[PDB]
């Protein structure tokens, strides 16, 4: 939340609902990478 | 360096040399002679120029009410028409049998969608359309992404079938009407009489993207005109997918847009700036909403949401009543994504009563409460709209005139009055027109005031169109002269006819398109905008038409006489012509229509030609195999009889005419009996020169090519070898030449140009004309232009012989007015003939005009195509320059320096013609440039319209506005 909330902002038009904008979202996308399923799509979100 | 009076000795002897050359090969005093020795083949007759305005502005009268009554009848059936219909589900069993526009018509396809079934129409070929069309139904034309099968689409196309009885009995009544169409509330258009749509939807690569609801047409009779206030909310959490979708909301609310409505655009974030350099209402004509779509695409997002500041700022911009304003519906949008406050405390005050209306709008995928943005909606009387993604944009950015049309549909019967619109290009490619428009209202159980729930909305509205060549037959120019025209006029300063208007779009700013971010195949958005010429862009402005320009807005009448400069047909000269002005009102409507005429062109002449032989004897003279003894006669394209139509291709047209005065007798009972007379006359006095005087002198020496363009279109080229190099308009009335031999009571030469492509220099030659000058009862008429076309290599030799043939000590040249080069001295000059004079040696043009020899006015043409500019052709404005003598003085000496040296000039002008003779030293002796003064169309974009708008043009609004009903329903959203 501290890192990648709020800072999503893309002016795509794709949607990327693995973020980290809510508490309750921000926990989702967290164990989505603990299983370790396409944690590198969020990871790729995170650097652009 | 000779003395000024040796240059004006040695002048005297070469405009002596070229005027007495003019004088006797071309004939003005023979052809003057043959029109006063007959007096009697023909009537002068006067052109009555407050009674032919009047009668004018009454078939531009009689024709829009025509067209008016058949618009109330369609209004009144479709109204009692669809309150008769009963809202049926079952069209699979029902079928509705209707011809779709923009379908394959091959018979062999047969996709019967359920519900509808389509026609198979036959389509005859016509003219008044130049496309093939069917008289036997309507078309119907659904948007591409609406579906059709839709119940509410498949119950349009149940209850608007009953409009082709009635769309059939105003062309019987009527044959030239043009389209006549419904378009729908839902969407759906249907016209007649039945062609098929110009883009298909998926057998070209092409795809229409054409809305009925998005038309101007449709939406100057859906509603009121509306001073708008955009709001724009550029806080930090917009930035992202949602700020990439307001941008392109406000482009296309801004599309929704017309002349009479006025519109800024502010944006808010803790505090309200405006958008651009404005400030106030602008009237968001075609130049100003271009500057707001510029302004809307740069922001960025960053900052405190405020919509305290933001609607207060909005408010004050409401409240101006200093500046011109439409002064009808009030209503400001917001385009936002999510609100926590509902800034009640601001509504209380500046709006109370709910004078303005509020829009919301919530746009992009996003998590931001709604609540409170719909709550705004509510209780200020304006609706809620969400947009999420870009194909949502559209149809919402467009329904607001739902809303505005509501106090409209309950004025009743006082809201049915026809609107006319500004010119524009027609959809179907017909060409300029114009559309009246009507609203049809739903009313359904009036007799009992049973419903009302969606009783307050407009099912559509109905227009017919005036093509711009139909009314231009109710304004004829053939008596009068070429420099005689008729100019229409809106409340808007805009011309609805003038000479000077064109099929083009006008256009706005320099043209640049990316040609790295274009795909190869997806087809974008081509144009809609109107056609709005101004009238003091037409014409070059003066300070004296802007009083006749605001004098016939407010609906006078009257006459001007006074002296102003016409620009020429081509556009590189400027003359100074006496006018007189002559307006009136059009009563029916709000045009007011004028009239030019030069003085001297007060009387006409009538054939009056009847005798059997003598028509006859006329008539062969313009025999394509007797040009061996007449000319290489020409004859312009002039609708003669109805029958032999305008070819293009001359020889051609003139088989077709004379074939017609063969195989039938001139009195021809569908046919006017003076246009094609008064031709014959002229070809018998255009004979009688090239018979008895030309004929006799069969070579001159410096002579090429001698010409009689005359009125009656009939131009004369003496050789016929001669008359392959004519290179002009064989229309005598759009002739550069002729109008400015008409202007001058001098000989007049016209230079040829530079490069380009054909012979047009050495092969034909500098041209002079002069226009013949007859009095009858003592009254002037100037009926012909004489000419001839000069040969450049003899007269260099007569001006050969203190200049000589490449010579360096100094170089003597002739110009006509205007500037351009006709004769050099050098050689490497007269290579560059008929050249801009500032683009050889633009140091001394530049002092020229310093000494006030030369004078100069730049004009704006915003007609015209350029090539796009990095950053096939677009429309553009380019920046026109003329030059034109202001000074009357004969002789210019002086000296002009660079820097660190001298050359002394010394310039004479020939009496007698626009001719100037001017001697100097050579140019290599001082190495000097300025920079290159150069006269052409020249890519610009200006006026810069920040300052055109804190001091606009005057302007008349319309009179009556329809808001604010008390009883309207104010609870949906
Ligand atoms: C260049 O200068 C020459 C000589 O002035 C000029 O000449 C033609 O010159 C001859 C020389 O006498 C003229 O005779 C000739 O004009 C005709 O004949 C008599 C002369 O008085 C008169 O009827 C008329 O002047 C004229 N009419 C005729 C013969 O039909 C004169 N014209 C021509 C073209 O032969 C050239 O025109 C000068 N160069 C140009 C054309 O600028
Ligand atoms: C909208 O579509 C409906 C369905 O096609 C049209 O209703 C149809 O109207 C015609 C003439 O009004 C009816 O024909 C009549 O049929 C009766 C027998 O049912 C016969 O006695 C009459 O002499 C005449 O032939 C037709 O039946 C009727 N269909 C139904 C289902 O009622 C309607 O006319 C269309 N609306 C418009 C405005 O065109
Ligand atoms: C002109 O106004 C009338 C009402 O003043 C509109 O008619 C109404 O159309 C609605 C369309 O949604 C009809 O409602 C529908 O009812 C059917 C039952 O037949 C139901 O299945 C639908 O779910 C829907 O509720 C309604 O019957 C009808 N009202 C009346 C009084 O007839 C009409 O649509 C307006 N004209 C146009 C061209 O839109
Ligand atoms: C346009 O309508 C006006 C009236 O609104 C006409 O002005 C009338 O002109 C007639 C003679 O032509 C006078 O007898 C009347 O007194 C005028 N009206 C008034 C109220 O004074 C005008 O002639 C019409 N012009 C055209 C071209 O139709
Ligand atoms: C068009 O050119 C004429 C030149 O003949 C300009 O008229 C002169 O304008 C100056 C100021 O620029 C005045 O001082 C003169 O009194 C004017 N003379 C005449 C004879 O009118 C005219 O201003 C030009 N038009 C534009 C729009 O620049
Ligand atoms: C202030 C701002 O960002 N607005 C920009 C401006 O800076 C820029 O000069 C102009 C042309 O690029 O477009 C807009
Ligand atoms: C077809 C052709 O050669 N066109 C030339 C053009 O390239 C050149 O710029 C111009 C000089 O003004 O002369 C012409
Ligand atoms: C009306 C007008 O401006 N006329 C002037 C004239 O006074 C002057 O003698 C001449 C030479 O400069 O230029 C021109
Ligand atoms: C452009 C030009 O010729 N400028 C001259 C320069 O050549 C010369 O040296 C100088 C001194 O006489 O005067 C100046
Ligand atoms: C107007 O309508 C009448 C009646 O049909 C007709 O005689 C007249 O020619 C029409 N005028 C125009 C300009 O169409
Ligand atoms: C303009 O009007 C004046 C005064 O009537 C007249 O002398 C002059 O000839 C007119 N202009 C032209 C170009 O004829
Ligand atoms: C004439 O030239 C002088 C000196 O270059 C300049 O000051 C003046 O403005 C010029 N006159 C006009 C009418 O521009
Ligand atoms: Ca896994």
């Amino acid at each position: 939340m501290q890192l990648f909330g709020g800072r999503y902002d893309f002016e795509d038009t794709e949607v990327r609902r693995s973020n980290f904008d809510n508490f309750p979202q921000a926990l989702i996308s967290v164990f989505q990478v603990l299983t370790g399923e396409d944690w590198n799509s969020v990871m790729y979100n995170g650097i652009m | 360096f000779p003395s000024a009076v040796t240059i004006k000795s040695w002048v005297d002897k070469m405009q002596e040399d070229l005027v007495t050359l003019a004088k006797t090969a071309s004939g003005v005093h023979q052809l003057v002679d043959i029109y006063e020795k007959y007096q009697d083949l023909y009537t002068v007759e006067p052109n009555n120029a407050r009674q032919l305005v009047e009668i004018a502005a009454r078939d531009i009268e009689k024709l829009l009410s025509n067209r008016s009554k058949a618009l109330v009848r369609l209004a009144l059936e479709a109204e009692k028409v669809q309150a008769a219909h009963q809202w049926r589900e079952d069209f699979a069993s029902n079928e509705v049998v209707y011809y779709n526009a923009k379908d394959d018509l091959d018979p062999e396809k047969n996709d019967s969608e359920p519900g509808s079934q389509r026609i198979k129409p036959v389509f005859i070929d016509d003219a008044n359309f130049r496309r093939q069309v069917s008289y036997q139904h309507a078309a119907v034309h659904i948007p591409t992404d609406i579906y059709e099968g839709s119940t509410i689409v498949l119950n349009e196309l149940n209850w608007t079938s009953a409009l082709d009885d009635v769309f059939k009995k105003n062309r019987e009544e009527d044959p030239s009407l043009l389209w006549q169409v419904f378009g729908s509330a839902t969407g759906l258009a249907r016209y007649y009489p039945a062609s098929p749509w110009v883009d298909n939807s998926r057998t070209p690569n092409k795809i229409d993207l054409y809305d009925v609801r998005r038309r101007p047409w449709y939406i100057q009779g859906a509603a009121s005109p509306k001073d708008m206030l955009i709001l724009v909310d550029v806080s930090g959490s917009v930035s992202g997918l949602t700020l990439k979708l307001i941008r392109t909301s406000v482009s296309e609310m801004l599309e929704t847009l017309s002349d009479d409505d006025f519109v800024n655009v502010a944006s808010f974030n803790s505090n309200a700036q405006d958008v651009s350099c404005f400030q106030h209402l602008v009237q968001a004509n075609v130049r100003n909403k271009k500057v707001l779509k510029d302004a809307v695409n740069n922001i960025t997002a960053k900052g405190i949401t405020d919509y305290k500041k933001g609607f207060s700022f909005a408010f004050e911009q409401l409240l101006n009543y200093n500046v011109s304003r439409a002064n009808c519906n009030k209503i400001i949008m917001l385009f936002t994504d999510g609100g926590e406050e509902r800034a009640q405390e601001i509504f209380a005050k500046y709006n109370k009563d709910k004078k303005v209306r509020v829009f919301t709008f919530s746009v992009g995928q996003h998590n931001y409460d709604r609540g409170p943005i719909q709550w705004m909606a509510c209780e200020n009387k304006g609706y809620y709209y969400e947009i999420p993604s870009i194909g949502a944009i559209r149809i919402n950015t467009q329904e607001y005139l739902d809303v505005l049309g509501r106090p409209m549909v309950l004025a009743g019967d006082k809201a049915k009055q026809v609107q006319w619109t500004n010119v524009y290009l027609d959809a179907l490619e017909l060409g300029l027109v114009i559309t009246g428009t009507l609203p049809v209202f739903n009313i359904t159980g009036q007799f009992e005031n049973k419903t009302n729930l969606k009783n307050q909305l407009i099912l559509g509205v109905m227009g017919v169109d005036v093509s711009l060549e139909d009314i231009k037959r109710l304004t004829p120019r053939f008596t009068l002269c070429p420099n005689g025209y008729y100019f229409a006029i809106d409340p808007n300063g805009y011309v609805l006819l003038h000479p000077n208007l064109q099929p083009k779009p006008i256009g706005v700013g320099i043209p640049t398109i990316n040609l790295r971010k274009r795909r190869p195949n997806v087809q974008n958005p081509k144009s809609q905008e109107p056609v709005t010429l101004d009238f003091l862009d037409a014409e070059l402005e003066n300070d004296i038409k802007v009083e006749i320009r605001n004098k016939m807005i407010d609906g006078e009448s009257g006459e001007k006489t006074f002296r102003t400069l016409v620009k020429s047909q081509d556009e590189r000269y400027i003359d100074k012509g006496n006018r007189t002005y002559t307006w009136t009102p059009v009563n029916g409507t709000d045009y007011s229509l004028a009239l030019v005429l030069p003085t001297y062109s007060f009387y006409y002449i009538k054939a009056k030609i009847e005798e059997t032989i003598t028509q006859a004897r006329y008539s062969e003279t313009l025999k394509p195999d007797n040009f061996e003894e007449s000319g290489y006669t020409f004859l312009a394209p002039r609708d003669y009889c109805s029958d032999l139509k305008p070819s293009d291709n001359n020889t051609e047209f003139l088989l077709n005419f004379n074939e017609f005065i063969d195989r039938k007798t001139p009195n021809n009972p569908s046919c006017n009996t003076d246009l094609i007379n008064r031709v014959l006359l002229d070809a018998g006095f255009t004979n009688e020169l090239v018979q008895n005087y030309w004929s006799k002198q069969k070579n001159i020496k410096g002579v090429k090519a001698r010409f009689v363009v005359t009125d009656g279109g009939i131009t004369r080229v003496y050789p016929k070898e001669a008359g392959e190099n004519w290179q002009e308009n064989p229309e005598t009335y759009e002739d550069s030449f002729y109008k400015r031999s008409l202007d001058n009571d001098n000989y007049v030469f016209t230079a040829p140009y530079f490069n380009k492509s054909g012979p047009g220099a050495y092969e034909s030659g500098i041209m002079v004309s002069k226009a013949v000058e007859i009095y009858i009862q003592g009254k002037l008429l100037k009926p012909a232009v004489v000419g001839i076309k000069i040969d450049v290599n003899s007269w260099i030799e007569n001006f050969t012989k203190d200049c000589k043939r490449n010579s360096d000590v100094m170089d003597c040249v002739i110009l006509d007015d205007g500037g351009f080069l006709l004769m050099a001295n050098h050689d490497d000059y007269t290579n560059q003939i008929g050249r801009f004079f500032g683009e050889i040696d633009p140091s001394l043009m530049r002092h020229l005009v310093n000494i006030s020899v030369y004078a100069f006015n730049k004009s704006y043409d915003y007609q015209s195509v350029c090539e796009p500019g990095a950053a096939s052709k677009q429309s553009c404005i380019t920046e026109q320059t003329q030059y034109f003598f202001d000074n009357d003085s004969k002789s210019f000496s002086g000296v002009l320096d660079c820097g660190n040296c001298s050359r002394i000039f010394h310039v004479e002008k020939l009496m007698n013609t626009n001719l100037i003779f001017i001697m100097v030293e050579s140019k290599g002796t001082c190495p000097c440039d300025t920079r290159l003064l150069i006269q052409a169309e020249q890519t610009s974009d200006g006026p810069d319209p920040c300052d055109m708008v804190k001091q606009p043009r005057y302007r008349k609004g319309p009179d009556v506005c329809f808001d604010n009903n008390v009883l309207e329903d104010y609870t949906d959203c």
